[PDB]
């Protein structure tokens, strides 16, 4: 019954985000806003009805797992007031965030991710990048700070009602690792002398570039002279980093403008890839049914999601759109494998539709951009690259590459760290931002820019931050996604320099994924 | 024996008590309490990245 | 006379508490590997200004403890 009913119902709730994210009015809202009241009724009527039930004495396996999952309402055991202010201090934060624009009061404005980002992640000016940087921090931090401690309260009440222990314990739960916390921090430490020598090179390169009056030889460099908002993945723009400028150093800039190259057939590039990798192709009607491409007016989308599935079997949507850009092409993979993965296990029940832990989903998502990336690949597609002949181009090519998927590592570890230690009554509200920036001095190697005084809550620039998602998913994926690779790239018969193997019609390297992926939760 | 009972034996309760520090402080509690906000300050350090030199 | 009093009594005492607390929560976090070697004293003064409110007259560098 749970099954029957709950397809219909998240069906239904999955076409009223679509029609929210594409169509964003007065009506989307309220239709999404009495949909999720609706839908927090029956999971906790359900829930309820599966409390008079008990896990341990039932003797199976399947249904225990599903009766295991469903034992917590998550966010529909507080009662009416308190689930009522909850639902609105989420909506009011994510309202506030999403629409949050910093700018001079000359009269021009900018919005985060149309051009602030690219503002910085394209400028090379000290004073144009701190007020950016500063700014967007002040403006979404303050705006944030306002009901933050209200959702922090609420979500613990939520975890305490349900079973577990100040939404620590709640999102930790997730992955069913007792050890989670050592093991992720061994992890980390096990890391940390690639990491060291990346930030000793990145901070030699800003040094030589600004000169030693904002970045010194000895000390963090500066969180915002990086490219990022926030340096999760910085200096992506490597041209300030280059090792040794090459000639056959690719571009990636100009191969995909010269043949027009729009989103629809990049995707379409891309689903041959993963047909050709031997996995089930998706269904035709997601390219002529969904949205890819920019807009024809102002209001397109939210700032940034990802991959939407209606978990009705036949829609698989993605709702991503960069314009054209090479990180277009690794986002774009990205949501492709991300949609797979959705799709591969339409034949089990809805109630573990879910993955087999969070990380993995990113991790099979990612795994297949980065056998793509490869200068090989490439070079079998569009481009003239010098795949694995030079020396020279590969070891641009993995800067290139690890410039990303590292210095990534401790920031998805900090975040998560960070809002364990508020969640689980370790940091009191009055330096909510202090231990922020403890951590970003003690596990990442950066400083702030400007004093950042108390009333500033630089936590809440992140979108992570507001929207209640545990970062620390995206930290297993980064992780764990390169143990991937390996294991396919045995899969091809040889090893040789692994960092430029690639996966392309190995067809026992997709079935091996699959005999595995298609297991989801169960 | 263990701390319990010689806390109990001193004083009656085999808790750790902050009540009589507070109760010892009172006068001076309420006295600068009253002073600081007669002087209109801020209790805590909202500078926190604050250094001299 | 008894404001005067009290005063003195409290900087002898309530000022001696939160150094009290920090300096063995410190050494505790110390002991079980939380704080390695690299950052003895960014730990030691992040807690000073946690708890007791103090900071560093001077740059504090590591390798000085
Ligand atoms: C106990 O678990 C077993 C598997 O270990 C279940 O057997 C299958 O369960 C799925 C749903 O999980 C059904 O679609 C299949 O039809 C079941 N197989 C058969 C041969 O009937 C079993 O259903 C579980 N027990 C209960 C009462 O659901
Ligand atoms: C999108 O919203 C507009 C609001 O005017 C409405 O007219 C239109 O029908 C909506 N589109 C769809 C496909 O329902
Ligand atoms: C949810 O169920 C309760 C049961 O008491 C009912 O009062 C309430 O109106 C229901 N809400 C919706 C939106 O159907």
């Amino acid at each position: 019954e749970y099954d029957r009913t709950s397809q219909v119902v998240w069906n239904e709730y999955a076409e009223a985000n679509w029609n929210y994210n594409t169509n964003i009015t007065t009506e989307t809202s309220k239709i999404l806003l009495q949909k999720n009241m609706q839908i927090a009724n029956h999971t906790l009527k359900y829930g309820t009805q599966a409390r008079k039930f008990d896990v341990n004495q039932l003797q199976n396996t399947t249904i225990k797992r599903i009766i295991k999952k469903v034992q917590d309402l998550e966010r529909a055991a507080l009662p009416a007031q308190e689930l009522e202010e909850y639902n609105k201090i989420l909506l009011d934060m994510e309202t506030t965030y999403s629409v949050a624009t910093v700018c001079h009061p000359n009269g021009s404005c900018l919005q985060l991710e149309p051009d602030l980002t690219n503002v910085m992640a394209t400028s090379r000016k000290y004073e144009d990048l701190l007020w950016a940087w500063e700014g967007w921090r002040d403006k979404a931090g303050r705006a944030i700070l306002q009901f933050y401690p209200k959702y922090v309260e609420l979500i613990n009440q939520a975890a305490r009602l349900n079973g577990y222990v100040d939404a620590g314990d709640s999102w930790r739960s997730m992955y069913e690792t007792p050890s989670l916390e050592q093991d992720l921090e061994r992890l980390f430490q096990e890391l940390q002398p690639l990491y060291l020598n990346l930030h000793a090179y990145v901070r030699r390169a800003l040094h030589r570039h600004y000169g030693a009056q904002h970045i010194n030889l000895e000390g963090p460099i500066p969180a915002h002279l990086l490219g990022n908002m926030w340096a999760q993945t910085w200096s992506n723009i490597y041209d300030l980093v280059v090792p040794f400028p090459s000639a056959p150093s690719m571009d990636t800039t100009e191969a995909m403008l010269k043949q027009g190259w729009t989103p629809r057939r990049m995707f379409k590039e891309a689903d041959d890839f993963f047909t050709s990798l031997g996995l089930l192709p998706v269904p035709p009607e997601f390219w002529n049914k969904s949205m890819l491409e920019k807009p024809t007016d102002g209001r397109e989308v939210v700032c940034h999601a990802s991959a939407w599935d209606f978990y009705n079997g036949k829609d698989f949507r993605i709702k991503q759109c960069t314009t054209v850009n090479l990180e277009d092409l690794v986002v774009a993979h990205h949501e492709m494998g991300h949609i797979q993965y959705f799709m591969q296990y339409k034949d089990l029940p809805v109630a573990l539709r879910e993955g087999a832990n969070p990380g993995f989903h990113e991790a099979i998502g990612d795994v297949l951009a980065l056998s793509v990336s490869t200068p090989k690949h490439l070079h079998s597609l569009n481009l003239l690259s010098s795949e694995g002949g030079s020396d020279e181009h590969d070891i641009n090519f993995l800067m290139k590459m690890a410039l990303d998927k590292i210095a990534f590592i401790p920031f998805s570890y900090l975040v998560d760290q960070w809002r364990w230690r508020v969640f689980d009554g370790s940091i009191t509200k009055e330096n909510y931002n202090q231990e922020w920036w403890s951590l970003r001095l003690k596990y990442q190697g950066l400083c702030p820019p400007v004093p950042r005084t108390q009333g500033d809550f630089d936590p809440g620039a992140k979108f992570h931050i507001p929207s209640s998602v545990p970062y620390i998913r995206y930290f297993v994926s980064f992780i764990i996604q390169f143990q991937f690779h390996e294991a396919l790239c045995q899969a091809a018969g040889h090893t040789g320099p692994l960092h430029k193997c690639d996966i392309y019609q190995s067809k026992e390297a997709g079935q091996r994924l699959a005999t595995a992926m298609k297991l989801g939760f169960s | 024996r263990p701390w319990p009972e010689a806390m109990q034996l001193i004083t009656g309760q085999p808790n750790m008590s902050a009540s009589a520090m507070l109760s010892y402080f009172k006068p001076l509690l309420d006295w600068l309490r009253t002073e600081n906000e007669l002087h209109g300050e801020k209790l805590g350090w909202p500078q926190y990245n604050w250094t001299p030199n």
